C-alpha cells in the first residue's frame, strides 16, 4: 500500500513529469514501499533527467522534480566563477551600455518610461430634455 | 503563448543550470512554472526554510533574473500585511545575460592578450611586481641583475609565459559550452519582446 | 568558420566590429584582434594545426571574392602578369601567336595554383622578368 | 504547343519540352543505339518516322492550321514541330510571332530559312518596341548567381572525371578550336547549340577563339571568377547605373577580363557541353543565364545600360539585390 | 466559401474550423475536374510558352501578386481564384446529363 506506486526509473519519471504543480514529491514518503530508491534517484541525478534536493547533514536525496531543462551540469567551474566576478552595470544605464558596444538592447531606461452662465428662463422644461450637444 | 515565450523560458533554463547551483534552478524554475509566486508559497513548494531561500533569492535579484514587488494585503479577518511576489521581467533578465556574457567572453579575450605580453618581473622578499619596462630602470651598475628598489635585491622572473595555450583552451572551452546561449539570444533579438 | 575567428571563436554578434584579414601566404582567415596580438611583436608561425609556414604581419590584406580558391587564383594572375605584359601589338598582327602567348601564360598561371611544377614554373617566371 | 510525345508533351515548362525533345533528337541517342542495340536510350517515333518520308511531302499541299497541321501528324504519328520548321523553304506564306524576327535567340535559325525578298508584314505591331527592347534584356539575381557556382563546381567535377577515363574527346576540340572553327562548323546542324546566340549575328567576333579559355580548365576558372566578380557587385547598398564600358573597365581592374574572351562566353560555353556529353543538364542551366550577360555586355556598348538596385521589391524585410541589363534603344533589334 | 479575404485568426468556429483542410481538398479536387485543354484560338497558356528562351527584365511589383513585408502571399489572389471556382462550378452545372 505504497504512497506511490513507483518501483522503476521509468515509473518515476512518468510520476514526476505529471505533476500539475511544481510541488516535490518526498522521497521519505516514496522510499516507502520501495526496497531501494537512493541508488535510482542518484542515478537518475547523474543522468541529468531529474531535480534533486539533498540534505546538508550528509548528502542525502529529498524532494525530487521534474528536470524540463537541460544538463544539470553543463559549464566547468572557472567560468562559473567568473560569471559570478563580474558586476552588472547600473540597473538604468545598462540599456546604454549595451547599445554602445553594438549589440540590440531588449530593455529600456526607466527614466525614459512616460507616466499617463445667464439666467435660464426656459423653467418648467427644463429637466426633461436631454443635452444633445453634437448630433 | 507564442514561441518567443517558450524561448526565452529555455535560454533562463539553460542559463540557471549552466551558471547557478542546484537550489537556484529549483527558485527559478518555481516561478517559471508558475507566473508569480509568494515568498510563503516558494518555501511551501521547496520545503526550504527562510534562511536556505535567502541566499538564493538575493543573488538572483542582484543579477536581475528575477524581480520583486511589494504590496499591502488587507486579509478579511487579519492583520494588514505586505505581502513578497517574485516574478520574471524578461526585457532585464534578457540584457542582463547579454551583458555578462559579453563581459566574461571580453576578460577571457583580455586575459588571452595580456599573457601574450612579455612576462614581467616581481620581488621575492616583499612581493612587489615590476614590469618589463619598469625593471630595465632598477638594473645595478654591473648590467647583471635586476634590484628592488624597496629591499635591494636581485628580481625572479615572473610565470604564466607557458600559458598561451591554456588561456586559449579556456576560451574553447567557454564559446563551444556556451553556443546555445548565442544561439538563443540571437532568436529573441529577431523578435520583440513586450515588458512584463 | 562560419562568422568567427577560429582561433579567438570571437562570434560576430557579440563583437559586430570585428573584421577579418588573410595572409597570401596561405590564405587562412583570421580576425585582426589575432592579428594585432600575434603578428606585431614580429613573424611567427600560422596558428593553425598543421600549418607551418611564417607570415609578415604587413603581408595581411581584405578578402575581395568570397571564394578562397578563386582569390588564390587572382593573385597568382596579379603576380604573373606583372611579370608577364603584352599586347596584340606587341606581336605585329600576329593572331596566332598572341592567343598562344596567351594560352601559355594561362597554364603557368595554373601550374602555379596546382602547385604541380612549382619549382621548374618560378625559375622560368625568374628568367623572363630579367630578361 | 505542337509536341505529340507523350512524356514530353506532358511538362509544364517549355525549356523542360525542349532538353528532353531534344535528348531524344540530338542524335546521340540514336548514333549510341545503332553502336550498342542494349543501351537503354530511347528515341521519339515521331521524329523517326519524318526520316522515311521526304521533306516535300511531309503534308499535302495546302494550308494547314495548328489544329488540322496535329490531327494530321496524329494519325500519320509524325511531329508538327519538326515539319513546320523544315518547311519554311517551301512554304509560300509563313505565320510566327515577332519573339522568331526580333528575338536573336530563336531567330537566326529561322532567319536563314526565309528568303530575302520576300513581303514582310508586322499585324498589331503597336507594340513591337516592347518586344525589340525585351530581347536584348536579362536580369540577374543572387540565386542565379549562387546556382552559377555551383554549375561551375560541378562542370569542374564532370571535366576531371572525363580526364581520368578518357582526355581524347577534349584533345579533338582544343585541335578545333586552335584551326579557328566555330560552333557553327563544329556542330551538325541536327544539333543544338547548348546556349543560344545572345547578341545579334552581325555583332558576333569572327576570329578564333583568344586562347585563354581554349581549354576547358582555363575556361572554368574564366567562368568561376567571373561569377565571383558579379557576386562581389550584388552588395551594393544602394542604385547604381553604369555603361557597359564601365563595367568591363571596373571587371578587368580587379579579376583580369578582357572585352573579347566575354563575347566569346557564349560559344565556348556550348562546345565544351557538347564535348563533356552531359546527359542532364539540370544543374548546369543556371550557367547559361551567366553566359548570356557576359556575351551582351561585352558586345554592345551604346544604348545598354546595367543597373544594380539592393531592393527589388521595396516593401521586403531582407534586401534581395538584382542586377538587370536593359536594353534602352528599341531599334537595335 | 463566400469569397471573403481571410483575416487574422478570428474566433470562428472550433469544430467547423477542423474542416477547413477539407475544404481546401475538395477545392483541390474540384479545380484538377474544371482543368482541360482549351481551344487553341483564345489559349493563353501558348502565348507566354511561346518564346520559351526569353529572358527579359522581371516586371515591377504592379504586375505582380501583392507580397506582404516577410514574403508571404497577400492572400488577395486566394478570393479571386474562388470567384472563378465559383462561377466555372455554376457553368459546368448547367450542362448536365438531362
Ligand atoms: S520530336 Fe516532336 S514529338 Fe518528339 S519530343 Fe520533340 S517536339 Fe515532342
Ligand atoms: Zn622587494
Ligand atoms: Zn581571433
Ligand atoms: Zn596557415
Amino acid at each position: 500500500l505504497s504512497t506511490y506506486d513507483v518501483h522503476s526509473p521509468s515509473e518515476l519519471l512518468k510520476l514526476l513529469r505529471s505533476q500539475v504543480t511544481f510541488k516535490g514529491i518526498s522521497c521519505k514518503d516514496l522510499k516507502d514501499g520501495w526496497p531501494q530508491c537512493d541508488e535510482t534517484i542518484n542515478q537518475l541525478e547523474e543522468d541529468s533527467k531529474i531535480l534533486v534536493l539533498r540534505t546538508k547533514k550528509d548528502k542525502t536525496p529529498r524532494y525530487v522534480w521534474y528536470n524540463s531543462g537541460g544538463n544539470l551540469k553543463c559549464i566547468d567551474e572557472e567560468f562559473v566563477k567568473m560569471w559570478e566576478n563580474v558586476q552588472l552595470p547600473q540597473f538604468a544605464e545598462l540599456p546604454r551600455k549595451l547599445q554602445d558596444l553594438g549589440l540590440k538592447p531588449a530593455s529600456v531606461d526607466p527614466a525614459t518610461i512616460k507616466r499617463q452662465k445667464g439666467k435660464i428662463t426656459n423653467t418648467h422644461m427644463t429637466g426633461i430634455l436631454k443635452d444633445y450637444s453634437h448630433r | 503563448d507564442r514561441p518567443i515565450d517558450d524561448i526565452v523560458k529555455n535560454l533562463l533554463k539553460f542559463v540557471v543550470r549552466g551558471f547557478y547551483g542546484g537550489s537556484f534552478v529549483l527558485v527559478l524554475d518555481a516561478i517559471l512554472f508558475h507566473s508569480v509566486l509568494a515568498e510563503d508559497d516558494l518555501k511551501q513548494l521547496l520545503s526550504i526554510n527562510k534562511t536556505e531561500l535567502g541566499p538564493l533569492i538575493a543573488r538572483l535579484r542582484s543579477d536581475r533574473l528575477i524581480s520583486i514587488h511589494k504590496q499591502r494585503e488587507y486579509p478579511p479577518n487579519s492583520k494588514s500585511v505586505e505581502r513578497v511576489y517574485y516574478y520574471v521581467k524578461y526585457p532585464h533578465a534578457i540584457d542582463a545575460i547579454k551583458w555578462k556574457v559579453h563581459q566574461v567572453v571580453q576578460r577571457l579575450k583580455d586575459d588571452l592578450d595580456k599573457n601574450s605580453e612579455p612576462n614581467g618581473y616581481m620581488c621575492p622578499i616583499c612581493l612587489t611586481k615590476y614590469t618589463q619596462l619598469e625593471a630595465v630602470q632598477l638594473l645595478n651598475f654591473d648590467r647583471t641583475e635586476f634590484l628592488c628598489s624597496l629591499c635591494d635585491e636581485p628580481l625572479v622572473e615572473d610565470d604564466s609565459g607557458k600559458k598561451n595555450k591554456e588561456k586559449q583552451d579556456k576560451l574553447n572551452r567557454l564559446m563551444d559550452q556556451i553556443q546555445p546561449i548565442i544561439d538563443s539570444l540571437k532568436k529573441i533579438d529577431d523578435s520583440r519582446i513586450e515588458e512584463n | 568558420n562560419k562568422d568567427m575567428c577560429p582561433i579567438c571563436k570571437t562570434d560576430r554578434y557579440l563583437s559586430p566590429d570585428v573584421k577579418f584579414l588573410v595572409n597570401p601566404e596561405c590564405y587562412h582567415r583570421i580576425c585582426e584582434s589575432c592579428v594585432d596580438r600575434i603578428f606585431s611583436l614580429g613573424p611567427a608561425q600560422c596558428p593553425y594545426k598543421g600549418c607551418d609556414k611564417i607570415l609578415r604581419k604587413n603581408k595581411f590584406k581584405t578578402q575581395i571574392f568570397d571564394d578562397v580558391e578563386v582569390e588564390k587564383e587572382v593573385d597568382i594572375r596579379k603576380r604573373v602578369f606583372n611579370v608577364f605584359n603584352k599586347t596584340i601589338d606587341d606581336f605585329n598582327g600576329d593572331l596566332v601567336e598572341y592567343n598562344k602567348y596567351l594560352e601559355e601564360v594561362e597554364d603557368i598561371i595554373y601550374k602555379l595554383d596546382h602547385g604541380i611544377d612549382v619549382a621548374k614554373t618560378e625559375e622560368k617566371l625568374r628568367t623572363y622578368e630579367e630578361l | 504547343n505542337l509536341c505529340l510525345h507523350p512524356e514530353v508533351s506532358k511538362e509544364r515548362k517549355g525549356t523542360v519540352v525542349d532538353e528532353k525533345c531534344r535528348r531524344m533528337t540530338n542524335g546521340q541517342a540514336k548514333r549510341k543505339l545503332e553502336e550498342d542495340p542494349e543501351a537503354n536510350v530511347e528515341l521519339c517515333e515521331y521524329h523517326e518516322n519524318l526520316y522515311n518520308i521526304e521533306v516535300e511531302d511531309y503534308l499535302p499541299k495546302g494550308v494547314f492550321s495548328f489544329e488540322k497541321l496535329l490531327k494530321y501528324c496524329e494519325e500519320k504519328t509524325l511531329c508538327p514541330y519538326f515539319i513546320v520548321r523544315r518547311m519554311i523553304s517551301l512554304c509560300n506564306i509563313i505565320i510566327y510571332s515577332y519573339h522568331y524576327l526580333l528575338d536573336p535567340k530563336i531567330a537566326e535559325r529561322v532567319s536563314n530559312e526565309v528568303s530575302k525578298d520576300s513581303i514582310v508584314i508586322f499585324d498589331e505591331a503597336h507594340n513591337i518596341d516592347n518586344v525589340c527592347i525585351e530581347s536584348l534584356s536579362l536580369d540577374l539575381t543572387t540565386d542565379a548567381l549562387r546556382r552559377a557556382t555551383r554549375g561551375a563546381n560541378a562542370l569542374d567535377e564532370r571535366i576531371s572525371e572525363v580526364r581520368k577515363v578518357d582526355s581524347q574527346k577534349l584533345q579533338d576540340e582544343y585541335e578545333k578550336l586552335v584551326q579557328g572553327l566555330h560552333s557553327a562548323d563544329i556542330l551538325t546542324d541536327q544539333e543544338e547549340p547548348f546556349v543560344e546566340t545572345p547578341v545579334l549575328p552581325q555583332d558576333l567576333l569572327t576570329e578564333a577563339i583568344p586562347g585563354n579559355i581554349r581549354r576547358a580548365e582555363h575556361f572554368v576558372s574564366f567562368l568561376k571568377r567571373l561569377i565571383e566578380y558579379l557576386k562581389t557587385r550584388m552588395k551594393v547598398l544602394h542604385v547604381i547605373s553604369e555603361t557597359p564600358k564601365s563595367f568591363l573597365q571596373h571587371l578587368k581592374q580587379l579579376t583580369f577580363i578582357e572585352r573579347k574572351p566575354l563575347r566569346f562566353c557564349s560559344e565556348r560555353l556550348s562546345l565544351l557541353v557538347r564535348t563533356l556529353e552531359v546527359t542532364e543538364v539540370e544543374d548546369f542551366t543556371a550557367l547559361k543565364d551567366i553566359a548570356t550577360f557576359a556575351t551582351l555586355i561585352s558586345t554592345y556598348e551604346e544604348g545598354f545600360l546595367l543597373i544594380i538596385e539592393p531592393y527589388e521589391i521595396e516593401n521586403a524585410a531582407v534586401p534581395n539585390p538584382i542586377m538587370r541589363f536593359t536594353c534602352l534603344d528599341a531599334s537595335i533589334a | 466559401l463566400r469569397g471573403e479575404k481571410i483575416m487574422q485568426n478570428d474566433r470562428g468556429d472550433v469544430i467547423i474550423d477542423r474542416y477547413l483542410t477539407l475544404d481546401q481538398e475538395f477545392d483541390r479536387k474540384d479545380d484538377d475536374m474544371l482543368l482541360h485543354p482549351v481551344k487553341k484560338i483564345i489559349d493563353l497558356d501558348g502565348n507566354i510558352q511561346d518564346d520559351p528562351v526569353v529572358r527579359g527584365n522581371r516586371p515591377d511589383f504592379t504586375m505582380q501578386p501583392g507580397v506582404d513585408i516577410n514574403g508571404n502571399s497577400d492572400g488577395t489572389v486566394d478570393i479571386l481564384k474562388g470567384m472563378n471556382r465559383l462561377s466555372e462550378k455554376m457553368i459546368m452545372a448547367l450542362k448536365n446529363e438531362y
